[PDB]
């Protein structure tokens, strides 16, 4: 849904992400200088 | 000076819990090994 | 590095050998002497090797120290170390003063 | 300042000894005497080859035209060095240039 | 659920469950301190078991001698050194006659190896005891001291090239008058070193001569100085040790009884054979017996005087210059001076101050002022203590020195077989300090009456069975030599494992060193496949973390791995990178007696084998088995001090401060800006003041007057 | 202070069956009880006891509503099948810092059905090998633990 | 033997033992010492799955020795 947003916080593990509720939006990295910031979906 | 000769203690109880926890399996591991080169003879697979 | 600034020796100002245009972390455009004082802090190598060299203090105790700072003859021009004791800042007056 | 080191340098010169030690004590020996000064031999190999190659320049290096062949640079990395050593009388190279 | 790790022993044997108990067959650090203290227990031990001998004072070295030989046999069960000669003798004469031509083969096979032998041999061997410094050197610096001290003394013998002749010169330089030698000593410094004033004291070495009365050096050759060996000893016994030694080697290759020089799976073939060979000739329906012997004291029970009586019946028929060059040994050895080593230590709590007392000095305070075991000690001690610091030993073996010539007293005490002509027979194994006895009866009873007699024979002999440390169960389950045998079951106690690390000569030797240490471990100690194929894991593992050269294909970042990655993406044939190019190991049980240039030839890519092979490259320049590539590089070994006299004498004349003082203001203005490479300090010293003169110009920190100024005087000094 | 003071503290003098919630900590119990709570109570839903010294559990009024309790930093060791008996409706079981011996003190919750998050905290019982699996398959009712059955989700 | 003690560490230890033959320029019978190890593995392979026999004979019928079917050879 995104970029990079500092403000959101760091890179949310997958622990964070298995246990995060709909409609909740989060950053991760896919690898070392791209970062992404992603959005849960109920689909 | 007198040699300072270890005193005499009873059983520790916490032994046991060290053993009891450092055998359990968490959900962590820290072992990263190189590659070996395919096994052939029997003995290698069943060493593999 | 500090007393040399002060004093403004010749040798001090013909010792220079970048620029001075810095600042404080507010932005402000400082004297020259305290622009000097920042300059040589962070290049202390560079009025020192022009500076010049002096015979050791030949003496009972008097003795000299180098440029790196360590207790080696051949000393700077002028400066000398004395194995004594230097008990300085008398008449602490606290004498009246104003602030701007 | 150049005339006081000159003026210190003839001075020094007037004497025999400290001539007679500078015209035959080479630059490269000057680094010998500050080896054992403050330098020894260690032990325990598998340690010891650690450490060296972390080092710049821990390989020796043939002379020869396949050894200038190899450049000084690459990418931002060094190879190896020009100025001649003294134990192995030659040029030193660094790990990489193995690679290389 | 409390674990108990015993409980193991329910579901599993216990010799397949205890096996490999300790990762590590040499020395732990936590070891009981071996210092003063412990030596001067053993040498107290030695003198206790044998104090019921014969007492005198030697007239050559004029110290306290013990004789327990042919003394009063044991009343009781504690330790004994009294070994009668007539029991040894017979003993012998058994041996002799089961093995008839086995002594005179023997002696006479190592007469001639020791005829074609040379001097150098010798340097092979742990650290030794040089004894014109008095200290513990590697063994070809104390030969080369040894060497250089006995050409001071008009001996020559290294010249000739010979053993024999070198063994000559001692025993002649065991008879000088006075006797000449170099020795170093130390002497404080006062040459300048920048820690905060250019000025520090260290201690450098000089070569001096210093010459020592006859009794001085006797006393010194003897000497057994202490760094599980206890001791070490010189070079002035190493030949006659290397001889004797040899000699009872020849004679135990050809015992069936001896445990040695056996390794590997020829160890268990020992142990079966000798277990089923029992079983075979035992009484139809008698009972067969087996006992994990060890014995106690055992190289403080053993006297020198009957290992020469041994070393004398064994070469009864031979050349009597050869009788007399094995001799020469046990005599030496029963003349054996023990040194005490550094000394103690005593503190003073109210003022905070501690001291090391030395050894000579060990008596010169009360004895009220060491603790009780210290002070027992030493009152036990005086009578076998020298005003040098040493103390005399005659008896005693202080651990491995004689250790074939043990398993062979071992194995005569095992070849009597009978006593009494009782209904037992006995036989077994023995490797120089434990033994498996055998015995076949018809009951039990008869069993252990046997076990008793050899007791008892064994004590005759000087061997002390160990009965706190010995048991007996019905054959077919036994241990020998950290060795558990279990009906056809074989167990190892302890087991060396690789060292973490590289061998630390280079990429491709070290690589083939590794694997082949780990093809010997399989072979020797019997690494199972599975901890081997582990073993190969790890040494890659700490190979690559070493050399910093992981896979090409990793993500990993250094210096090396840039070019390691290039190499990886511009290569075809990826198989067959090196495992030091960040290539795949390949490395198996089936192949790891093949290099990995020659397991990778075939899929190497052409161009990248004519880089690694290139036969003039710049890095090769001029056991295992590897292949010389680019990889077989040296790396830099040059330290130390070298034009000692020229160094020391301008260190020694007055200016060498001043010219330090110069050079470091102006070379370390600048972090490198010498120019190198021989150049005379002063050349370069000239050439950096015409530089910085001309840069000062240039920029305007100086005048035409002082550039000119500048330029007479640069021009002066002559390098311009 | 004591369980009464508490009591009327939260009811302010009220009908008993007006809330729903209790707090009874740093209170004072004769011989280790949780008395001031009369069997008249109908509906409770939150419960917390903390260092009020219990040391059994055998005084509670019988109820059909309550979800949640807490019970920490007591020497209670015993058997608890009688909350079974007393409330079979417990969904938060709070043992943390208790005192429990082995893992039989903690085996009558098996009758119990409705349980779903359970915990013990620097208990005697927790110090051994596979006590997260043997509670595991001991308990099958349960579907949390003192928090890391697979996820991490918050009372 | 010359040719066995230096694979030792591959064929006997303290408790088990390999069987390993060694080998040298035994070229000529190429195709068949080819055919019957390739043989032997599609025996290895149907053993083990249920109904050996269809997966025999399509492995059998798949198999080629690097220009030829299996059937040629055989």
């Amino acid at each position: 849904s995104g970029k990079y947003d500092p403000d959101l916080g760091d890179f949310k593990t997958i622990e964070e992400l298995e246990k995060l509720k709909p409609g909740e939006k989060a950053n991760i990295l896919l690898y070392q200088g791209k970062p992404v910031k992603v959005v849960k979906r109920k689909r | 000076e007198e040699p300072k000769i270890p005193n005499k203690c009873r059983v520790a109880a916490w032994v046991q819990t060290e053993m009891n926890l450092l055998s359990t399996l968490t959900s962590k591991r820290a072992l990263d090994l190189p590659e070996i080169g395919p096994d052939v003879a029997p003995v290698e697979h069943v060493g593999s | 590095i500090l007393c040399m600034v002060f004093s403004q020796d010749t040798r001090m100002f013909q010792g220079v050998r970048g620029e001075i245009n810095f600042l404080n972390r507010a932005g402000q455009l400082l004297s020259p002497m305290y622009q000097l004082q920042r300059y040589f802090l962070n290049r202390s190598n560079d009025l020192f090797d022009q500076w010049g060299y002096e015979e050791s203090p030949k003496a009972s105790e008097l003795h000299g120290i180098n440029e790196s700072m360590n207790a080696s003859d051949y000393t700077l021009k002028g400066v000398v170390v004395t194995r004594n004791v230097i008990d300085d800042f008398s008449s602490t007056e606290t004498e009246k003063v104003s602030i701007t | 300042m150049t005339l006081a080191k000159i003026e210190l340098l003839k001075q020094l010169l007037r004497d025999n000894e400290a001539k007679t030690v500078l015209k035959q004590t080479t630059v490269d020996q000057y680094n010998i005497i500050r080896k054992f000064n403050t330098s020894r031999i260690e032990k325990n190999p598998s340690l010891r080859m650690k450490w060296a190659m972390c080092s710049n320049f821990p390989l020796a290096l043939t002379k020869g035209d396949m050894a200038n062949r190899i450049p000084l640079e690459y990418k931002g990395i060094q190879l190896k060095t020009n100025a001649e050593d003294i134990g192995t009388k030659g040029q030193m190279c660094s790990i990489a240039a193995v690679t290389w | 659920m409390n674990i108990n790790p015993y409980f193991l022993f329910i579901d599993v044997p216990i010799q397949a469950a205890i096996s490999t108990t300790f990762p590590y067959t040499g020395v732990p650090p936590y070891s009981h301190g071996t210092g003063t203290g412990y030596t001067i227990d053993t040498v107290i031990r030695t003198h206790e078991y044998s104090n019921k001998g014969k007492q005198y004072i030697s007239d050559v070295t004029g110290c306290t001698m013990v004789d327990p030989t042919n003394g009063p046999l044991p009343e009781d069960n504690e330790p004994s050194a009294y070994a009668q000669l007539d029991c040894v003798l017979e003993a012998l004469d058994r041996m002799d006659e089961e093995h008839p031509g086995l002594f005179q083969a023997a002696s006479q096979n190592a007469m001639e190896t020791l005829m074609v032998t040379t001097v150098d041999k010798l340097t092979q061997g742990r650290q030794t005891f040089d004894w014109t410094v008095c200290r513990n050197q590697p063994a070809a610096t104390a030969l080369n001291t040894t060497i250089t001290s006995f050409r001071l003394n008009d001996l020559n013998g290294a010249d000739k090239g010979g053993l024999i002749p070198f063994c000559q010169d001692i025993i002649d330089s065991l008879d000088r008058p006075e006797m000449t030698f170099f020795s170093v000593k130390n002497i404080k410094k006062k040459l300048p070193a920048k820690n905060r004033k250019g000025f520090l004291i260290k201690r450098i070495p000089m070569k001096v001569k210093d010459k020592i009365t006859k009794v001085e050096y006797i006393k010194r050759a003897l000497s057994l100085n202490t760094m599980r060996a206890i001791a070490t000893a010189g070079i002035q016994i190493r030949g006659f040790v290397l001889v004797v030694e040899n000699l009872a080697k020849n004679i135990c290759e050809n015992l069936e009884q001896s445990g040695l020089p056996v390794g590997g799976n020829e160890k268990k073939a020992k142990l079966s054979n000798a277990v089923a060979k029992m079983l075979s000739n035992c009484p139809p329906g008698g009972i067969s017996m087996t006992v994990t012997g060890d014995n106690t004291k055992w190289n403080e029970c053993l006297n020198p005087r009957i290992f020469l009586a041994m070393t004398e019946r064994i070469t009864r028929d031979s050349p009597i210059w050869f009788r007399d060059f094995c001799s020469i040994a046990p005599v030496l050895f029963s003349n054996k001076i023990a040194r005490l080593g550094k000394g103690f230590m005593i503190t003073s709590k109210t003022k905070r101050l501690k001291a090391q007392i030395p050894c000579p000095d060990l008596f010169s305070i009360p004895l009220e002022r060491y603790n009780e075991e210290t002070r027992a000690k030493l009152k036990k001690l005086k009578p076998f203590f020298n005003e040098e610091g040493t103390a005399s030993l005659s008896p005693g073996m202080m651990m491995g020195m004689f250790n074939m010539l043990s398993t062979v007293l071992g194995v005569a005490a095992l070849g009597i077989k009978n006593i009494g002509n009782k209904e037992y027979l006995w036989d077994g194994l023995q490797s120089s300090d434990d033994f498996a006895l055998f015995v076949n009866a018809k009951d039990e009873e008869t069993c252990m009456e046997g076990i008793n007699d050899f007791y008892r024979t064994c004590k005759l002999l000087g061997i002390n069975m160990s009965k706190k440390k010995s048991y007996c169960n019905e054959t077919g389950m036994f241990e020998f030599t950290s060795m558990f045998y279990r009906d056809g079951f074989v167990s190892n106690f302890a087991m060396e494992l690789p060292s973490f690390g590289v061998a630390g000569v280079n990429e491709s030797a070290d690589m083939a060193i590794g694997m082949t240490i780990i093809k010997n471990n399989m072979i020797n100690n019997g690494m199972g496949p599975a901890t081997a194929q582990t073993a190969i894991q790890l040494f890659i593992a700490d190979y690559r973390y070493t050399y910093k050269c992981h896979r090409g294909d990793s993500k990993v970042e250094g210096k090396r791995m840039k070019i390691i990655k290039e190499l990886w993406e511009n290569t075809k044939g990826r198989d067959g990178l090196l495992v030091a190019d960040g290539g795949p190991n390949i490395y198996n049980l089936r192949n790891l007696h093949i290099p990995e240039i020659v397991l990778k030839y075939n899929l190497m890519d052409p161009e990248y084998k004519g880089r690694l092979l290139h036969p003039q490259n710049p890095f090769v320049g001029h056991d295992y088995d590897a292949v010389s590539g680019t990889h077989s590089w040296r790396t830099k070994r040059n330290r130390s001090i070298l034009n000692t006299d020229q160094r020391n004498m301008i260190l020694e004349e007055q200016c060498y401060a001043k010219c330090c003082n110069l050079f470091e203001a102006c070379f370390n203005s600048a972090s490198y800006r010498k120019p190198v490479g021989q150049h005379s300090m002063l050349e370069a010293m000239a050439h950096r003041l015409r530089m910085d003169a001309r840069l000062d110009y240039e920029s305007g920190r100086m005048s035409k007057d002082d550039f000119e100024k500048a330029m007479a005087h640069l021009g002066e000094i002559g390098y311009i | 202070m004591e369980m009464g003071r508490r009591i009327h503290l939260e009811l302010r003098n009220r009908t008993p069956s007006d809330v729903k919630e209790l707090v009874l900590d740093n209170s004072r119990s004769n011989e280790g009880k949780l008395e001031g709570l009369t069997d008249e109570f109908e509906e409770l839903e939150f419960l917390s006891t903390i260092n009020v010294g219990l040391t059994s559990i055998a005084n509670l009024p019988k109820l059909n509503k309550l979800k949640k309790l807490e019970l920490s930093d007591n020497r209670v060791s015993g058997g608890l099948e009688v909350l079974a008996e007393k409330c079979p409706n417990l969904t938060h079981l709070n043992l943390s810092g208790n005192k429990i011996k082995d893992l039989s003190t903690i085996e009558p919750l098996k009758k119990l059905e409705n349980l779903k998050s359970l915990d013990l905290f620097n208990c005697e019982v927790t110090n051994l090998n596979d006590y997260r699996e043997n509670v595991f398959k001991l308990l099958p009712q349960l579907t949390y633990l003192d928090g890391y059955d697979r996820d991490d989700k918050e009372a | 033997s010359a040719e066995f003690i230096e694979m030792l560490h591959c064929l006997q230890g303290e408790n088990w033992r390999q069987i390993y033959h060694p080998g040298g320029n035994k070229l000529t019978e190429s195709r068949s010492q080819s055919m019957i190890v390739a043989c032997r593995k599609i025996i290895r392979r149907s053993i083990v799955a249920s109904n050996p026999l269809e997966l025999a004979v399509e492995i059998a019928n798949k198999t080629v020795i690097d220009t030829e079917p299996l059937k040629s050879c055989l």
